[PDB]
């Protein structure tokens, strides 16, 4: 009584979830400090 | 007078296949799940998997692929159990287990709660 | 052992280059 | 897992307590709250007395008590009789394979 393990399991039963379903939510946090920049996506370097 | 019946014991020899059914009484049969634990002789007691009396999902223990598939009937409240390749250890008793809540949408309590029997239904292979 | 740290221990802030600015 | 370690036997006098160990992985007992445990009568079918560690059903006798701490599961039996004398067996969810395991069992024998 009011000492309870603060953990629940989530379930996500098979077929029952309309919103009741495992979302692996994955999240991009862009994190730039304007140091060198290392992860930037695929641009061809031309000439200068 | 909610209880679970299976049939009697079987007697197999190695590769065969055995039916093993579990009809219910005494509740709403599309409710609850059907559990199912085996006792393999000397070691302790051991799950299979399980069926929904609702749709029929199955699932089982990856140590038992491709040996295994669960039927069930509405009609007669019955549900089946099957084990092919039966090998020596496959001597064990068998029991169908139900579910200690009603599926429910939306749910939070974890339906693995083994609380309803059978008598029990021993399998004999050699 | 107690001792003054007169003026040390000032670092660059960040990595970004500034000339004869008071920032 | 792997199957969950119990004592071979304990044994005692009635109305003194015995308790019974259950020890697991921390993905058998540790990670959940989900310990249940069993007895059983010879040529008989189990009975649930512990789940949800320390709860109970209904119409089970106050002398039966389930507790939790690191790995260790453990059965407390108060006020014990040769009407006590079973073997016992602890149930615990797993976080992997399989979802549910047991201990070897535990035989309770009354002097």
């Amino acid at each position: 009584f009011n000492c309870y393990f603060p953990l629940q399991s989530y379930g996500f039963q098979p077929t029952n979830g309309v919103g009741y379903q495992p979302y692996r939510v994955v999240v991009l946090s862009f994190e730039l400090l304007h140091a060198p920049a290392t992860v930037c996506g695929p641009k061809k370097s031309t000439n200068l | 007078q909610v209880q679970l019946v299976q049939s009697g014991a079987e007697v197999k020899k190695p590769g065969a296949s055995v039916k093993v059914s579990c009809k219910a009484s005494g509740y709403t049969f599309t409710s609850y799940y059907m559990h199912w634990v085996r006792q393999a002789p000397g070691q302790g007691l051991e799950w299979m998997g399980i069926i929904n009396p609702s749709g029929g999902s199955t699932s089982y223990a990856q140590k038992l692929q491709g040996r295994v598939t669960m039927t069930r009937d509405t009609s007669t409240s019955t549900v089946y159990m099957e084990l092919s390749s039966l090998r020596s250890e496959d001597t064990a008793v068998y029991y169908c287990a139900r579910a200690n809540h009603e599926t429910t949408m939306d749910t939070y309590y974890y339906y693995y709660y083994m609380d309803v029997w059978g008598k029990g239904t021993t399998v004999t292979v050699s | 052992a107690y001792t003054n740290s007169f003026t040390r221990g000032v670092y660059y802030p960040d990595k970004v280059f500034r000339s004869s600015v008071l920032h | 897992q792997s199957a969950l370690t119990q004592p071979a036997s304990v044994s005692g006098s009635p109305g003194q307590s015995i308790t019974i160990s259950c020890t697991g992985t921390s993905s058998d007992v540790g990670g959940y709250k989900y310990v249940s445990w069993y007895q059983r009568h010879p040529g008989k079918a189990p009975k649930l007395m512990i789940y949800d560690v320390s709860n109970r059903p209904s119409g089970v006798s106050n002398r039966f008590s389930g507790s939790k701490s690191g790995n260790t599961a453990s059965l407390t039996i108060s006020g014990l009789q040769a009407e006590d004398e079973a073997d016992y067996y602890c149930s615990s969810y797993t976080s992997s394979s399989t979802s549910v395991v047991f201990g070897g069992g535990t035989q309770l024998t009354v002097l």
